[PDB]
């Protein structure tokens, strides 16, 4: 085979992750994987120093940016958070922030004509396709760590299979009868 | 006489 | 004035020798227009073979059934897939039981006809052994 | 690949036969398809499957 | 094993009396296997009339044409069809002069010589059990 | 004929209506008709309060529920919004919301194995069959107010013509020959 250099501008290497507490353990490993592979991942645990100044501003910074790719870490608790987080017996602040992020994602999705340009649902080990929010089911759903190569390709914004340029037409022959 | 071929999708 | 004729045959008939020769004979000696499944593959694809077959069956002024290969030219018969012969035979049987438009159907053969029930059923139509009956067949068409 | 030449004619919207003449595509003919570069790849994949 | 025989008739003939009597007559006297359209209707549905008729014509060892009713039995007289097609097939055979030995003619009432019967004149004619004895000899 | 009771449970008497703004007047008339006939109809203009609390949650509440039957009000503008280019959507928010609802309907339709159990297209006076979305063309397209009786039957989940139970096999008589 042959090797191709990755020419993605650095600003496009930015990535933001939204998740729930049940996934936090696996999400740490996922961020390790992304950072090792050159992607600048923005997740609250590593950003707590800057995120603590103003949580809502920190979230809005990544939600505004169109060039930032958002990864949705699906899990059984994620659906509960994005649907009825406030209905819980106690107030889960992270659950509420996840719900707010989900609402902002949905609003942006609708504004764009229901075109999902930058939301990448990822099913984490203890997740099932039913837990994916309905509107996200309309795009590719990756399963971690099974499809991590495809996740990297999606983040790099490259197609796994690339067609060659349209080839020449064949020879046309005439035979008398 | 052969007809002219054209690209197709 | 022009006239149009449909041609039917099983896959056993060699196209390159028998069908080409018979098409040219029809066009020149018989002074008629030929309709073939080979020539109208686009129309067959649009309509579907059954609908196209019925359309030609009703439209054609005359219909010719060829049951044997030519002998005037030596061939192996090759130049294994579904063909229109069984369907054309069924439609001919429908017309025969209707006993209407029987004049349209004509049977043509060069080599001796095989011993098959369908051919016997087609035998009810006028016969023409083109090895000798070229002029009579031309008159029948005209 | 047993009738692909017909398939390519359907794609091009061309009749394969006409009064007193025949239309053919040399490269896409069965044997020529086998000899073609991409044809060999398709043949290998089909044999594997 | 028995010999196969085919029975042909127009719809104008009283089916029940004449045809049933002729069927028993063939089975008992003629040592023959009888082919009739009413039973074959089940097979005719699958094959169709024309193809089924041609198959029976090509397969039957003998062909029988019945042209009159069995007036010996009391009947009301009326208690498209296959006959024109069968007659055309037989005419094709005659003009080809092939398998003429198979065809036979039977009549009980005085036979009215129809125009089509002119072609049927080639076949031997049998009347009642008297000629049925010779018919059995012909079959066997 | 004779009269008979109607036995549809009240929980199945919920109906959701999606439409474009050009059919607003006829849609109001249709909602009047349905409410008068005893169907609990959910439409944005009538439920504007709960919808105002949270629009997306409101739409999802009716899209999730399988028992709710959805009536699609077809019109030239409906196909222009749901299937048309997004550039026209820059001037209309309700167009965006209809487009989102259409996407959710498509997702449900595919998710159910491409079987339309509860989407009931309806042609309004200024509508043509060409305006029906393609995947909806595969099922019955009613017209309003011409077929309102059929629409009521469909919403009741009844069938206009109903067969009786299969009767006993007929008696067969044998006769000798
Ligand atoms: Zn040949
Ligand atoms: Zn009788």
């Amino acid at each position: 085979g042959t090797l191709k250099t990755s020419n993605l501008p650095e600003e496009l290497r930015k990535v933001f992750i939204t998740y729930s507490m049940d996934t936090a353990m696996e999400v740490v490993k996922f961020v390790n994987f992304l950072l090792v592979n050159g992607f600048q991942t923005a997740i609250d645990i590593f950003e707590d120093r800057i995120r603590g100044i103003d949580i809502i501003k920190w979230m809005e910074r990544y939600l505004r940016d169109k060039t930032v790719m958002i990864i949705v870490a699906i899990s059984p608790k994620y659906k509960q958070d994005v649907e009825g987080a406030e209905s819980q017996l106690d107030e889960d602040e992270h659950g509420l922030h996840t719900k707010y992020i989900h609402r902002m994602m949905q609003i942006e999705f609708i504004k764009q004509g229901s075109m999902n340009f930058r939301f990448i649902p990822v099913l984490f080990p203890n997740a099932k396709k039913e837990h994916v929010p309905t509107w996200l089911q309309n795009t590719h759903v990756y399963s971690w760590p099974k499809n991590k190569k495809n996740i990297l390709l999606r983040l790099l914004r490259e197609e796994e299979f690339v067609a060659p340029p349209r080839g020449p037409l064949p020879t046309l022959q005439v035979v008398p009868l | 006489i052969p007809p002219p071929l054209k690209p197709r999708k | 004035p022009p006239i149009k004729v449909l041609v039917v045959y099983p896959s056993e008939i060699c196209f390159h020798h028998t069908i080409c020769y018979f098409t040219e004979f029809l066009q020149n000696h018989c002074r008629s227009e030929v309709i073939l499944e080979k020539w109208q593959k686009k129309k067959i694809a649009e309509m579907g073979p059954v609908q196209w077959l019925a359309t030609q069956k009703k439209a054609a002024d005359k219909v010719v059934f060829l049951l044997s290969n030519d002998v005037n030219s030596v061939c192996d018969g090759t130049c294994n897939s579904q063909d229109l012969f069984p369907l054309a035979f069924n439609l001919f049987c429908s017309d025969l039981r209707s006993q209407i438009h029987l004049h349209k159907y004509v049977v043509v053969y060069f080599r001796e006809i095989d011993t098959k029930d369908d051919y016997n059923a087609l035998s009810v139509c006028p016969k023409y052994h083109l090895m000798k009956d070229a002029t009579a067949f031309c008159a029948e068409l005209l | 690949m047993d009738r692909f030449e017909e398939v390519y004619f359907r794609i091009q919207d061309l009749e394969m036969f006409q009064p007193g003449r025949m239309h053919r595509v040399g490269e896409l003919s069965g044997d020529n398809y086998l000899r073609s570069p991409g044809g060999r790849q398709l043949r290998a994949a089909l044999d594997r499957f």
